[PDB]
């Protein structure tokens, strides 16, 4: 045993993994073994989901988060998101699970049997954290790997069956994307969109053409960026701006993942394009809009003139104006007028919700969908009792959107803590005071008093 | 069936501690 | 000189794993019974006859919903002794009548007395000043005002808190709906003492841990402290500068700092106790008279104060029939206050 | 309102530029021990 | 040294009475803007249509409030999550009616407080300290983000953000209980453990250190004069403090390592408040407290109420009454 | 459901997802075996 | 004999017993009394 | 060398003995059906 | 075929369990490493073969 | 009169912050 106790490593058992900072072979084992855990979960969880899956029930009634990810890619589903073939789900699960053994093997080997350090064994695989060119080279390899990944999504969408399109004319269906958006003014225009209401930054992406073309751009940007980083070494300004150490690099990645986690939270909460409501359930905004639609339909069937119906406050009971004048659903859902969904858009005209269309053109399928969504709003208790806090037991439901938003907020938040923890520590360690103040060289004692 | 599930988890559950126990007895590189 | 008292004193004060002392004669049986009574009640005992509630694991409750519930309102403030005129020595009926509630409350009360006596006894024997006992007067002020004084001013023990997680939550919401207890300045000082105390705990701990002197080679810095060392393990001078520049003020005196840490949460709890003594008599900070005169005359005048009273009014009407079953409230649907739609 | 918007846009940009360029100005070196 | 170089040196100077720093360059103007707007609004702002139903709520002192009832009122439900800066309004009169001050204040405050946290790292670095005080401050900061930003995002409106006032705070709490059963949520329960425990441990540490102060003063003077700022010797006897507390409970329940003790003092309330923040941030997406309504049933199928069902009755009272004119349809879905 | 041919391995599939948690716990068993040195 | 059964085994077995009993308690939340069914 | 029955022994058992008993009781409750 | 598939998948599971315990134990054991090395190679080859066998036989039972 | 009173107390508190920070008893190192 070398470096495997506190006295020799300087790190207590609870910070045991910090013993790995300068042991590249064991550290590679740690990473490969960990990747095996991720892949293990993706496989085993999928198989669990499939084993419990009742095809005629909506996925979102079944506590599924992974099968919806597979379905969104166009595998296993047909028109309206109906499940036509569960075998693709099985394949994804099995192959991941099988693959996890291989990674597990490599991880366990490198961690406890292979060379503890890689530097004497291999110039290529060995590395020093302070070697800036080697660090950017490994980064470059991974950027290429990621760029290829993004192009695989493009490949599925364009050449291998397509993706599930909730917006498909005539109703939601799998659709091959023939004409992806390449126009950089559209693709990069998303990035400059305000994150606030009615805009929603990149979370606003509302068609698959933009999604696919975005990944073409990202695929090529990552590959180009990767090549760039293999062939160059950090510039002077970059060298003076950053801390160069394993812990510093960890901290930058922690900050990045925190940011990403927060973005994914808002994505699953608001976006119904790459998270189709057919699989994930309605968004909070959607279900609220759908309740107003439901009672507009019901009450209009009963004889109500929904355009002229004055509510208790003086605002329209069913329909009112947005602050810029568009016709929108009334009641509290006034806040959700930015919502856009395939069941609702047919009633929308240039001025907003069209009274003529509302009076004449609401189809039973729209009524069904609104009723489905109103009663599958993403509200529920920790023990999975669906609905508001005051509901009695009966409906076993918490929306996949709630599970996914909450989990990723928790994760993103702790990863921000982790960033601050490691970024702060990396600064202190590089400057040489991470273990405490030198009693004989206490900086404050050499400074003038403040007063 | 609950017994089959419990039998599976018990065998998977013991596997980890078993590895450690076997290595401790064999004076392995823990 | 060396009689039976002195011999007994020797044995009570032996340096053993669990110190006993004279205070232990009071503490250990009362504490054990309070805890034992709670565990017994929450595992096996119902609240069907006192509250119309299930309250034990036996009945199907979980950790959050089990409770040892207060006796029925018709019990008044009966001590409800096992051998008393209500239960008349019958253990089963005693349990059904809420005898475990007074059992836990009263043994709990004498237990806390024993614990604070223990704090005094140990401090004297070890030769330290008894500030820990003094700080414990706050938990005592709280237990006494809430579990004893409050119900004693009310109609019966029924309205004391029941010993359970959800039951305590119910107590909070009752206090909001009936007493508007959030509006009470004594509760507000309590909140300031608790949150201020938690703040002081976090900030002092973090400050010490981040102004440590390097007294070892370890990157894990805990081993670089010796209990018997003469030197401070962290820099007060550096800590002081940091805070002075960050916040504008900083501690400079370590003795003041630590006394202030006693003072803040201890004083806060004391203030909250005074508020509850008032609520024992329904002497609430319920209203602002000026707000009510204005609102009554002017139907366009609205504040967050008026909004919260409407919520209280809802709490009272909706919870009262089941929460106060001895009243036999029947509120027909039509009288229930409700906003639009809901 | 347009004038206010432009003013605030300029103010904000100014301070944001100070923050970015400020931290770019050899920040790791601004410490009491190892200036690197 | 050029202008820029001297400016950088001043900004990062360890000799400023209040540290500025790079985070300070953002912190100072944003906190001043937030503070000035808050004070003016709390004193003088007219009533705000919080719920977008043309029912303006008076929050300011001059419009019939006191310190306890007064608030800066959240922006209109009609706005939702839309960005509502001053220049988006046709006039200040409109801006005020719709609750523009709330957004200005909270956005400036959250940015400034984030920079306050960064500044704490920054000075620690300048002073050669360890860096994690800012990590402790992330607990209260995260909690501010939870009630002012995350919850409104989840619910789709800044009208559901916590009001900037004493009674508005209680309003937020009561409605939160009605809609999420927060009391029955384990993250809030952890939060309570964090703050109750933090107060307990604060009183504990305060009492134990004070109990074991070494005699350095006469009867007639304050014992605080027994410690001198910057003295090298420790001012109390930890071995005596441990000897006391180890006997109060048992030996291995008491700390004899000051560093470990102080770490615990930091970690307990901080972690608890992290969970509190996460409670609010995850109830923001309607994953609510435990629901045991009608969980206990007899042989026939009669509901046997528990304390959970009594909590439910209280929650129903809050639910049916809140925002009494705002709801047109039977379910409150956000 | 899984394809019928796999039905017998169904109770095993039900328990696999928890395995990652067991890895975290295993680290503690291991550390206990080496005295948390 | 004071030291024969290693402490790490006792901890692991004791810990596993806690998980099993608490796990049983959670199972009971979904079946029989207190299950809502 | 070491005593077996002590004050510590009693304190441990006043807690341990009912705890295990209670846990068996609550274990059994998990199979009760209405 | 169905019985072939059944036993091949059963063998895959059993071998997996043996490897899960055996590989780490062998990797950290002082003696019998020469004996261990070849068995791990044999175990791995057989494990891969069984995956492919179960993979192919899948289509003649589903 | 109430508004004046509340604003007065607040103003006095803000003034107190100023003096507590800038006209504090300066911390002096001794033993
Ligand atoms: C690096 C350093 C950065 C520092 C710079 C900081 C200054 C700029 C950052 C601003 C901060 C974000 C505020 C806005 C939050 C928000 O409303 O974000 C929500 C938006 C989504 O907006 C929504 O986007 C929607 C898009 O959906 C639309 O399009 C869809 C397409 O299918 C659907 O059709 C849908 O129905 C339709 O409405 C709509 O436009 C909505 O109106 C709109 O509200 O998410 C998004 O843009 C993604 C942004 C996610 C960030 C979440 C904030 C978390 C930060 C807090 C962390 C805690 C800190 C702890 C300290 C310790
Ligand atoms: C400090 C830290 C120290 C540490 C704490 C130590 C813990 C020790 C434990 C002591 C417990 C004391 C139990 C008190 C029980 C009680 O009071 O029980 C109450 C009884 C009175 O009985 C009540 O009397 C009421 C009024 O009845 C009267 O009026 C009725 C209607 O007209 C009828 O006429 C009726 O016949 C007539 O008796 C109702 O009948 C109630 O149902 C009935 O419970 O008084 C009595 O026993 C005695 C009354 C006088 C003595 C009071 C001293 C102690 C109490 C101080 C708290 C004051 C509370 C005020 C609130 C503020
Ligand atoms: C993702 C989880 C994870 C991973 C991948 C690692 C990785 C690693 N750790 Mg860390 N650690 C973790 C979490 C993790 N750790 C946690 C939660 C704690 C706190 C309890 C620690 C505390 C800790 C300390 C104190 C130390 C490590 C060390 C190490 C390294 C050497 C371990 C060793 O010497 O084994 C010895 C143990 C054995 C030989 C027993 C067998 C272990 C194997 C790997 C089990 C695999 C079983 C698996 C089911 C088999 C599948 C095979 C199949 C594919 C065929 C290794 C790279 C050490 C180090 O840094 O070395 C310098 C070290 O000192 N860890
Ligand atoms: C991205 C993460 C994620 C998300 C969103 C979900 C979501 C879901 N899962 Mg999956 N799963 C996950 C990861 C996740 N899971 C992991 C890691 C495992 C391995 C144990 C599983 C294995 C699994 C099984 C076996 C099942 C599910 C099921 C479900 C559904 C119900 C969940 C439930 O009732 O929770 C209940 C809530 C809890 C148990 C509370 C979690 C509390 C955690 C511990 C708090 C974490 C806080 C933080 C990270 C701690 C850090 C401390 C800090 C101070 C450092 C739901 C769709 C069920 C289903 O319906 O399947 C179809 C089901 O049977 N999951
Ligand atoms: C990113 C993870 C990673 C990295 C950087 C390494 C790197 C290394 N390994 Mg380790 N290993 C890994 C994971 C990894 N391995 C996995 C998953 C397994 C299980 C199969 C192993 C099993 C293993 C053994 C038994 C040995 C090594 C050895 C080595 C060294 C020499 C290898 C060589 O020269 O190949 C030269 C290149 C080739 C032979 C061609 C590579 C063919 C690949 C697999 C094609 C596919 C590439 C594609 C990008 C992978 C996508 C997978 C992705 C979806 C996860 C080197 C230090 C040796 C050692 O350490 O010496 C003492 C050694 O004996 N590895
Ligand atoms: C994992 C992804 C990754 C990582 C970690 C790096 C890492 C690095 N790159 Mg590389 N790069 C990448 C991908 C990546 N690159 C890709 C995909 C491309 C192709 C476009 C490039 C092209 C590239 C070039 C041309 C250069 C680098 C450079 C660098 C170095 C310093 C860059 C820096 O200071 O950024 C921080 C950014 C700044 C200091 C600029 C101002 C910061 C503003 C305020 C950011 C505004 C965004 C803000 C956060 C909020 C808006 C939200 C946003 C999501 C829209 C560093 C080693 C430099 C280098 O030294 O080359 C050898 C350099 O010149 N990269
Ligand atoms: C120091 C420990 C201690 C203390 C302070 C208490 C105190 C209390 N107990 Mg608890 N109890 C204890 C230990 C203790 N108990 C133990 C060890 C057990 C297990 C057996 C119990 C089991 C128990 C039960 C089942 C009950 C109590 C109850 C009570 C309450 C009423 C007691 C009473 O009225 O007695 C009055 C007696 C005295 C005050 C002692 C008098 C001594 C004087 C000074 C001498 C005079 C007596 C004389 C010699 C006798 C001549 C009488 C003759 C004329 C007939 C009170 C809160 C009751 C309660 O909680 O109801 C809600 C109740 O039902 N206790
Ligand atoms: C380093 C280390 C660690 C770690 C480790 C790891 C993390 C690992 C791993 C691992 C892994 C990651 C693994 C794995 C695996 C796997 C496997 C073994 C598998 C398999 C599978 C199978 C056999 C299958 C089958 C099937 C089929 C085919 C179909 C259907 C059904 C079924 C499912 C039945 C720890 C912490 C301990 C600590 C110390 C050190
Ligand atoms: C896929 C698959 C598989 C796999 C597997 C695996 C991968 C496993 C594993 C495993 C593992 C990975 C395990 C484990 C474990 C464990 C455990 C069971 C644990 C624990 C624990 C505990 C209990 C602890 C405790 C403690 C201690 C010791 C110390 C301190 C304190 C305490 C108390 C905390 C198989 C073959 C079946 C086949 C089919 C498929
Ligand atoms: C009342 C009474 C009495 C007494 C009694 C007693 C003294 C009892 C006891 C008792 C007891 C003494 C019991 C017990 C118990 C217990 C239990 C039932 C337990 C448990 C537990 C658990 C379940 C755990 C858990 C946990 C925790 C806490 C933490 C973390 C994790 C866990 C999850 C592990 C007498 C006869 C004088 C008379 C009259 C009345
Ligand atoms: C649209 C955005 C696209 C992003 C494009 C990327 C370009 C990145 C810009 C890098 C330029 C920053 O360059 C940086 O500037 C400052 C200020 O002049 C320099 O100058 C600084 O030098 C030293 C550094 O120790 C400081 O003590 C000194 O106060 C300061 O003058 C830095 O040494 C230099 O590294
Ligand atoms: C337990 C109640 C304590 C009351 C103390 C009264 C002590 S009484 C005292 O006891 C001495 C020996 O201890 C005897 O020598 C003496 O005769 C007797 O009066
Ligand atoms: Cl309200
Ligand atoms: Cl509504
Ligand atoms: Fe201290
Ligand atoms: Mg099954
Ligand atoms: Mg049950």
């Amino acid at each position: 045993a070398t470096n495997r106790d506190q006295e020799s490593s300087g790190f207590a058992w609870w910070a045991g993994n910090a013993r790995l900072i300068n042991l590249s072979g064991k550290l590679l084992g740690a990473h490969v073994a960990h990747a095996g855990l991720i892949v293990f979960w993706a496989g085993a969880m999928t198989l669990f989901e499939l084993a419990h899956f009742i095809p005629e029930k909506p996925m979102y009634e079944q506590g599924l988060i992974l099968i919806p990810h597979i379905a969104t890619l166009g595998w296993g589903v047909g028109p309206g998101g109906e499940v036509v073939d569960t075998f693709p789900f099985f394949v994804v699960g099995v192959v991941h699970l099988i693959s996890s053994a291989v990674l597990g093997f490599g991880g366990v080997y490198h961690a406890i049997r292979g060379p503890e350090t890689l530097e004497e064994y291999s110039s290529f695989f060995g590395y020093d954290w302070k070697d800036k060119n080697k660090m950017t080279t490994i980064l470059g390899f991974h950027l290429i790997v990621l760029g290829i990944g993004a192009l695989l999504l493009v490949a599925k969408a364009m050449f291998f069956g397509g993706l599930y399109d909730t917006w498909a004319p005539g109703g939601g269906d799998v659709r091959v994307i023939t004409n992806p958006t390449l126009d950089p003014r559209v693709i990069f225009g998303y990035l400059l969109k305000s994150p606030f209401g009615g805009e929603g930054w990149i979370v606003s992406v509302n068609n698959l053409e933009d999604v696919v073309g975005g990944h073409i751009w990202i695929g090529l940007i990552c590959i180009a960026g990767g090549i760039w980083h293999i062939l160059t070494t950090p510039f002077g300004w970059a060298r003076r701006a950053f801390i160069w150490s394993g812990e510093a690099y960890l901290s930058y990645s922690l900050g990045a993942l925190s940011m990403m986690g927060f973005i994914a939270t808002c994505f699953v909460w608001f976006n119904n394009t790459v998270y189709p409501s057919e699989f994930y359930g309605p968004t909070g905004p959607e279900a609220s809009q759908a309740q107003a639609m439901t009672f507009l339909i019901r009450d209009q069937k009963l004889g109500a003139n929904v355009g002229s119906a004055q509510g208790p406050t003086g605002l329209g009971k069913y329909l009112m104006r947005s602050p810029t004048g568009e016709i929108i659903f009334g009641g509290e859902t006034m806040r959700f007028w930015d919502f856009r969904g395939p069941w609702l858009e047919p009633l929308r005209g240039p001025n907003g919700l069209d009274l003529n269309k509302i009076k004449n053109d609401i189809q039973p399928w729209q009524e069904r969908r609104a009723a489905e969504y109103m009663t599958h709003a993403p509200l529920g208790s920790l023990n999975s009792v669906g609905g508001v806090a005051t509901e009695i037991n009966s409906v076993n439901f918490v929306s996949p959107r709630s599970w996914l938003a909450t989990s990723h907020f928790v994760l993103a938040f702790f990863f921000l803590v982790g960033h601050l923890w490691h970024a702060g520590r990396a600064r202190a360690a590089a400057a040489g005071f991470e273990k405490g103040i030198d009693r004989e060289s206490e900086p404050v004692l050499s400074m003038p008093s403040l007063d | 069936e609950v017994i089959a599930q419990l039998t599976m988890i018990a065998m998977i559950g013991i596997a980890g501690p078993m590895i450690i126990f076997l290595l401790a007895v064999r004076r392995g590189n823990l | 000189e060396r009689g039976w008292f002195d011999i007994l004193d020797d044995w009570l004060k032996r340096d053993r794993f669990v110190f006993v002392g004279w205070s232990g004669i009071l503490l250990f049986p009362c504490a054990y019974l309070a805890l034992g009574g709670w565990l017994t009640g929450t595992t096996f005992v119902t609240s069907w006859y006192t509250h119309g509630l299930a309250s034990s694991y036996l009945e199907g409750c979980n950790f959050l919903t089990v409770a040892v519930s207060t006796p029925a309102n018709s019990m008044g403030h009966s001590l409800l002794l096992l051998w008393g005129p209500e239960a008349q020595g019958d253990f089963t009926r005693w349990c059904q009548l809420g005898g475990l509630w007074t059992f836990i409350a009263l043994h709990g009360a004498f237990g806390l007395i024993g614990f604070m006596l223990r704090q005094f006894e140990i401090a004297r024997l070890v030769g330290v000043r008894p500030y820990n006992a003094i700080a414990f007067s706050a938990p005592i002020a709280v237990f006494v005002s809430v579990f004893l004084i409050y119900p004693l001013g009310q109609s019966s023990w029924f309205f004391a808190p029941s010993f359970g997680v959800a039951a305590i939550f119910r107590f909070l919401l009752f206090f909001q709906g009936f007493h508007n207890w959030t509006l009470n300045p004594f509760h507000m000082m309590g909140v300031a003492g608790v949150l201020g105390g938690a703040l002081l705990c976090a900030i002092h701990g973090a400050t010490v841990e981040n102004t440590l002197f390097q007294d070892g080679e370890g990157a894990s810095t805990f081993r670089a402290f010796n209990p018997t060392q003469a030197e401070e393990t962290y820099s007060m001078v550096t800590a002081n500068r940091f805070w002075s520049q960050i916040f504008g003020i900083a501690f400079s005196n370590k003795r003041w700092l630590h006394f202030f840490m006693l003072f803040v949460p201890v004083t806060g709890l004391w203030m909250s106790a005074i508020g509850v003594v008032g609520l024992a008599l329904n002497l609430r900070s319920y209203d602002f008279i000026s707000q009510e005169i204005r609102a009554a005359e002017d139907p366009e005048f609205e504040t967050f104060y008026t909004k919260n009273l409407l919520l209280n009014e809802g709490i009272r009407a909706w919870m009262a029939p089941q929460d106060q079953p001895h009243e036999n409230f029947v509120f027909p649907e039509e009288v229930l206050p409700r906003g639009n739609a809901l | 309102m347009e004038t206010l918007k432009i003013t605030v846009y300029i103010v904000v940009t100014f301070f944001v530029l100070l923050f970015v360029f400020g931290f770019l100005s050899g920040d790791p070196a601004r410490n009491p021990k190892r200036k690197d | 040294a050029n202008l820029w170089e001297r400016f950088c040196n001043w900004v990062t100077s360890t000799d400023n009475r209040l540290y500025v720093g790079w985070f300070g360059v953002i912190m100072i103007p944003t906190l001043l803007a937030a503070t000035i707007c808050f004070v003016i609004a709390f004193i003088a702002a007219p009533p705000v249509d919080i719920d977008g139903i043309r029912e303006p709520v008076s929050g300011s002192l001059l419009y019939g409030n006191n310190i306890i009832t007064g608030a800066v009122v959240p922006s209109s439900n009609a706005i939702g999550l839309h960005f509502y800066p001053i220049w988006e309004a046709a006039s200040l009169d409109e801006w005020l009616y719709n609750g523009g001050p709330y957004q200005l204040i909270i956005f400036h405050f959250l940015l400034g407080a984030s920079c306050y946290m960064g500044r704490q790292w920054e000075l620690s670095y300048r002073l050669g300290m360890r860096p994690w005080i800012c990590v402790a401050y992330s607990a209260p900061l995260a909690s501010a983000f939870a009630v002012f930003l995350i919850y409104p995002i989840g619910q789709g409106s800044f009208s559901d953000g916590m009001p900037l006032g004493i009674s508005g705070t209680f309003n937020f709490m009561i409605v939160f209980q009605a809609e999420h059963n927060i009391l029955m949520h384990p993250f809030h329960q952890l939060g309570v453990a964090g703050v109750f425990g933090g107060a307990l441990f604060c009183a504990m540490h305060g009492s134990l250190v004070t109990s074991s102060l070494i005699r350095e003063t006469t009867e007639t003077e304050s014992a605080n004069y027994g410690y001198k700022f910057g003295q090298e010797e420790e001012t109390y006897n930890i071995v005596a403090a441990h000897g006391y507390f180890g006997r109060l409970i048992f030996q291995y329940a008491s700390f004899n390592n000051s560093r470990s003790l102080h770490f615990f003092l930091a970690a307990w309330p901080v972690v608890g408040v992290w969970f509190a923040a996460l409670g609010i941030s995850t109830m923001a997406f309607n994953l609510n407290g435990f629901n045991f309504n009608h969980s206990v049933i007899d042989a026939k199928g009669n509901v046997i109420n528990t304390w959970a069902d009594i909590i439910n009755r209280a929650n129903l009272g809050m639910e049916v009454m809140h925002e009494r004119n705002a709801h047109n349809f039977p379910l409150d879905l956000a | 459901k899984l394809p019928e041919a796999y039905a017998i391995f169904d109770p095993l599939v039900d328990v696999l997802p928890v395995i990652p948690v067991l890895f975290l716990a295993l680290a503690f068993v291991w550390q206990a075996a080496v005295g948390f040195r | 004999e004071g030291g024969r059964i290693p402490l790490w085994i006792v901890a692991t077995v004791a810990g596993m017993g806690v998980i099993v009993i608490v796990g049983l308690f959670f199972y009971g939340a979904y079946a029989g009394l207190g299950s809502s069914l | 060398s070491y005593p077996i029955f002590t004050v510590r022994w009693v304190a441990v058992h006043t807690l341990a003995v009912p705890t295990i008993f209670f846990l068996g009781a609550i274990a059994a409750m998990q199979f009760i059906q209405r | 075929m169905t019985i072939l598939f059944q036993l091949a998948l059963a063998a895959l599971v059993i071998l997996s369990f043996v490897m899960v315990i055996g590989v780490p134990v062998a990797y950290a054991s002082p003696q019998d490493w020469d004996r261990s090395k070849q068995l791990i190679f044999l175990g791995s080859g057989l494990w891969i073969a069984l995956v492919l066998v179960v993979g192919v036989l899948n289509f003649f039972v589903v | 009169m109430e508004t004046i009173t509340y604003v007065f107390i607040f103003a006095c508190i803000i003034a107190l912050f100023f003096f507590a920070i800038f006209f504090r008893e300066p911390p002096r190192i001794t033993k």
